[PDB]
């Protein structure tokens, strides 16, 4: 069977670009059919036309080349101006030139002459209802009306293309209708034309699991809860994004095991418009202590979980608790059904538009819509802003098959990024997407205005942003900002952007284009992951060797031994990442002055990580998002369990857990914390729990466990590290008791207070950060295990700087890591009259309270393992 | 000349031992591009005339005077021998991977 390669590029709508010999060259034919009936037999045929490429001398124009920079040394071609191009790319296209024959990727061509910028999806007027479909490359489209989610077809109607834009004009009647489009167009991976029945890229609504879209306005008066158009007046205040803090929630880990909650709303929208359940009791707890925002993971149409209800598969919960602490047997009854679960973090997109129907009450119906704004509104009324995770980056599912493709399928190989071969790249994870194509582009603009306005969105974190075009990001950033109140009911000037930096694969050092990488966002004002302080806490990075200590796991001071090297190496090595997290407690800014362990003053960007890149990389405090523990990779208790010295207590580690989560709260920039930090959860050190079920994602809000001891993890992410996880896992004094949770958690709420007690803490520019900001415990006269960190605001008779803080002067904060307590004495900060905050003062941990401030020599008395915030009042 | 704690880190190239066991044997976390990158970082990382040593490092790893290995080494993983874990160890440096001298 005929089954070509694509190495060659159709650019423009009058220039083909293929990598041949120089000579060769003088023999390429452009072959076309329609019914796709080429084959074999020994040259080509079965062929409509046939049309002789003429060879360019000067090569592909700079217009090309800078859109396209991975091609850009091609061979050029010529193609006639007798060739009807609008024809030829709903055919089956190769070029021949001994014999090499391959297919023609056509994105290119296609954003020359099909670039659309009009409606598209379902418009409403008054009296009709006229839907728009983008498929330059169909031969034709239809659409198949249905009268419910279930029956058979009502009528067909076709449509008429336009400029690459399918369209047609039906009555208003056609109002709550469900539809199907029927494509028939050439598919490259089938080498075929299919008739393909495909669901609205520009969907608002679904029936169960995407079979069919739903026609309804989205305007309409009965998808709005009371007062939903007075919202923004409701909406909790924001006077600066310096103020944020964000909770990262997964939607159906908030109430699987909430008993307090109906088994209809477990793990689903309604849960969050409950009055008093267990779960938002502990969110509002949270809100007045000085939590923001809340950001939830993937919500949208994604594949994985049926929506159906009635075929998910359950796991045992009573006989799975007889097993021990530590075995394999927990995760086998896991693995037998997790693919008929309930349980998927969503990282499969198919349509980014609709809420996802199984946290629905019901998958069919106006439900989804709903108690998703129900969600939002509710969140808002407690004080917490909504922010959503989305994943652009990729697809689920690719070709013309399947319930789970919906864009690949209209148009084939323009959606997806292809390597020099047409094969498809698999990076993200699969079926990437390419964003540097203009209705790709247009999309995913599209989308985040979607959620902006119809559901009022106070924010987006973007899955993978390296693997989206900066041009998209900041065009994203500029629309959502220009949304006035009067207008379209929501104040653009309040939401926030940040999202996963990372740069790697096919699209690093600018390969497709500027890519949205943590360094190409530098001054751009879209936040991005901290991943230098993260690991300088921890120790190593989420894909090293599990036992590696970093500063908060006792690298030099309590060595696990693990061997990292000699006495003096490792007190080198704990001095380095401190000087990290130091740069990150400062905002990680490109130009702050750090004394670093050397007693070297650098700026943060001449500070580098031990493999290449600057540690420091942001104009501005806000652009950074300083975490220690997200739902990827281990939890925050899961990584201290298994770093930190196996003889240790667990009151030991808890008090660690609490230093780890501080060092964020009181950091300048903007604080990140996964869901379960406060109550030391864990995931039975789980690395990829994304597909681990409910048993091991397990949030307890009744505080009786901390899902430490379920048995080892799935064995296909885990299996490796099992030897050094039994025997934590079998060892009763690794779990924490109901005391423990607690005590973590009255301790977490304290630290927000503190940092909202003090705009100190949130400094909004980088020039505020350099000249109050000093750190006290440098050079090679430090003790090791203390990072000093002293905030100066305006004091005294004419001072230098505008005053900020009302109540305070000067605020100095003591990290100590050390098993036991250290006396500091800081020259600079003698003569004053420093206090411990009255928060820390009134603690409910008897041990902090012992925390110390002498006047005479400037002395810091600040107990082991704790974390002291010291204050001078006016 | 090329000692581990002084030219290159110690442990020199943890994130690729990851990766090899992703690779040959089937295992390790998701996104394994993004694995691959850091593991193609911290080879970069290395100067030219001392990345063959820090490579049999992870490979063999270095041996102590007091007799047991320490900074590496390529061990014994379920359906996944040695042999077959060091085979690809070596080709990490290649045109096809990481593309380094
Ligand atoms: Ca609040
Ligand atoms: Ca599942």
């Amino acid at each position: 069977a005929f089954m070509p390669d694509a190495r060659a590029y159709w650019v423009t709508s009058d220039l083909i670009a293929w990598n041949v010999g120089e000579l060769e060259a003088q023999s390429v034919c452009l072959y076309a059919s329609r019914a796709a009936a080429m084959s074999l037999s020994g040259g080509i045929q079965g062929y409509d036309s046939k049309v002789e490429l003429q060879p360019e001398s000067a090569g592909l124009p700079e217009t090309v080349t800078q859109k396209f920079p991975f091609i850009s040394s091609y061979r050029a071609f010529r193609v006639p101006s007798s060739v009807d191009v609008a024809s030829l790319v709903k055919c089956q296209l190769v070029v021949a030139s001994h014999v090499d024959v391959t297919g023609l990727q056509l994105p290119g061509v296609l954003d020359d002459m099909f670039a659309y910028t009009g409606p598209l999806g379902a418009v409403f007027s008054e009296d009709s209802v006229s839907l728009h479909l983008w498929a330059p490359t169909a031969q034709g489209v239809s659409v198949c009306f249905f009268d419910g989610p279930a029956g058979p077809a009502l009528e067909t109607v076709q449509l008429k293309e336009s400029n690459g834009v399918w369209s047609v004009t039906g009555p208003r009647e056609w109002e709550n209708r469900y539809y199907l489009y029927e494509v028939d167009v050439y598919h490259p991976t089938k080498a075929q034309v299919l008739k393909c029945l495909a669901g609205d890229p520009y969907a608002r609504s679904l029936s169960a699991n995407g079979a069919r879209t739903w026609l309804v306005d989205i305007n309409n008066e009965t998808l709005k809860p009371a007062s939903w158009d007075e919202l923004a007046d409701e909406k909790p205040k924001l006077d600066s994004f310096s103020d944020i803090t964000i909770y990262e929630l997964h939607i159906r880990d908030f109430s699987a095991h909430d008993g307090t909650v109906d088994s209809d709303s477990r793990g689903g929208f309604r849960a969050f418009a409950y009055q008093a359940s267990a779960g938002m009791e502990h969110l509002r707890k949270l809100s007045d202590a000085g939590l923001t925002h809340v950001h939830l993971l993937p919500s949208f149409h994604f594949a994985g979980v049926d929506d159906i209800k009635s075929n998910w598969k359950f796991v045992d919960e009573c006989e799975l608790a007889t097993f021990p602490p530590g075995s394999d047997m927990q995760q086998a009854a896991v693995v037998a059904i997790q693919e008929e679960d309930p349980y998927n973090w969503g990282y499969n997109p198919v349509l980014w538009g609709v809420p996802k129907g199984s946290y629905a009450s019901d998958p069919d119906g106006p439900s989804r819509i709903i108690e998703y704004r129900q969600m939002v509104q509710a969140l808002n009324r407690i004080g917490l802003r909504v922010v959503m995770d989305v994943v652009y980056n990729h697809l689920d599912s690719s070709g013309p098959c399947g319930i789970s493709s919906v864009l690949d399928k209209i148009v084939p190989g323009y959606y997806v990024r292809r390597d020099t071969n047409g094969q498809i790249e698999n990076s993200a994870a699969m079926n990437n997407t390419a964003s540097e194509h203009f209705m790709v582009d247009r999309l995913i603009v599209d989308d985040l205005l979607n959620w902006a306005v119809n559901y009022k969105v106070d924010g987006f974190r973007f899955d993978l942003m390296g693997h989206i075009m900066k041009r998209t990001m900041m065009r994203a950033k500029s629309a959502l900002q220009s949304l006035t109140t009067d207008a379209h009911g929501v104040d653009g000037s309040k939401i926030y952007l940040y999202g996963e930096g990372w740069d790697f694969a096919e699209v690093a050092r600018n390969q497709r284009g500027i890519n949205g990488s943590q360094l190409n966002m530098s001054g751009t004002g879209i936040g991005s992951f901290n991943d230098r302080i993260r690991d300088a806490i921890n120790g190593g990075n989420p894909f090293g060797n599990p036992l590696q200590q970093g500063f908060n796991t006792g690298l030099f001071l309590e060595p696990n031994g693990f061997y990292q090297g000699n006495e003096a190496d490792t007190r080198r090595s704990l001095a380095t990442y401190a000087d990290q997290i130091q740069i990150g407690l400062a905002g990680n800014l490109r130009d702050y002055v750090l004394i670093s362990h050397t007693g070297e003053a650098k700026k943060g960007s001449e500070i580098h990580t031990f493999d290449g890149l600057p540690v420091g990389y942001t104009a501005s405090p806000i652009e950074t998002i300083n975490y220690v523990s997200a739902h990827d990779n281990e939890t925050l208790f899961d990584v201290i369990s298994v770093k930190t010295p196996m003889i240790l207590s667990v009151d030991e580690r808890c008090r660690i857990n609490h230093l780890a989560s501080s060092m964020m709260a009181l950091s300048q920039g903007i604080p990140f914390f996964h869901a379960g930090d406060e109550i030391l959860r864990s995931k039975s050190i789980d690395r990829d729990s994304y597909n681990s079920g409910d048993w091991f994602n397990k949030l307890d809000f009744t505080y009786e466990t901390n899902n430490w001891g379920v048995g080892l993890p799935p064995s296909e992410k885990n299996e490796d590290n099992w030897p050094l996880m039994k025997p934590r896992l079998e060892n009763p004094s690794f779990k924490p008791a109901k005391g423990h949770i607690l005590a973590a958690l009255d301790s977490f709420v304290d630290i927000l207070k503190i940092r909202y007690s003090s705009p100190l803490f949130r400094l909004s520019t980088a020039n505020d950060i350099k000249q109050r900001v000093r750190f006290h415990n440098t050079g090679p006269s430090l003790v090791p295990g203390v990072i000093v960190m002293g905030i100066e605001d305006a004091r005294g008779e004419s001072p230098e700087m505008a005053q900020l803080d009302t109540n305070f002067s000067y605020v100095v904060t003591v990290f100590n890591v050390c098993p036991h307590e250290v006396s500091m004495d800081i020259p600079a900060l003698a003569s004053m009259g420093f206090e411990l905050h009255p928060v820390q003062v009134n603690s409910s941990d008897t041990l902090v309270r012992k925390s110390a401030y002498e006047a005479a020599t400037g002395r810091f008395t600040v107990p082991g393992r704790t974390v002291s915030v010291f204050v001078e009042p006016r | 000349e090329c000692q581990p704690g002084v030219d290159f880190p110690h442990n020199p190239l943890a994130t690729c031992h990851t990766y090899v066991i992703k690779r040959v044997c089937g295992r390790g976390p998701s996104r394994p591009m993004l694995v691959k990158e850091r593991c193609c970082r911290e080879l970069a990382a290395v100067p030219d005339h001392c990345r063959c040593e820090a490579l049999r490092i992870l490979m063999d790893g270095v041996r102590t005077p007091e007799g047991r290995v320490v900074e590496g080494r390529l061990g014994d993983r379920r359906d996944c021998p040695r042999e077959e874990q060091r085979a690809f160890a070596a080709t990490l440096v290649t045109a096809a991977e990481c593309n380094l001298s």
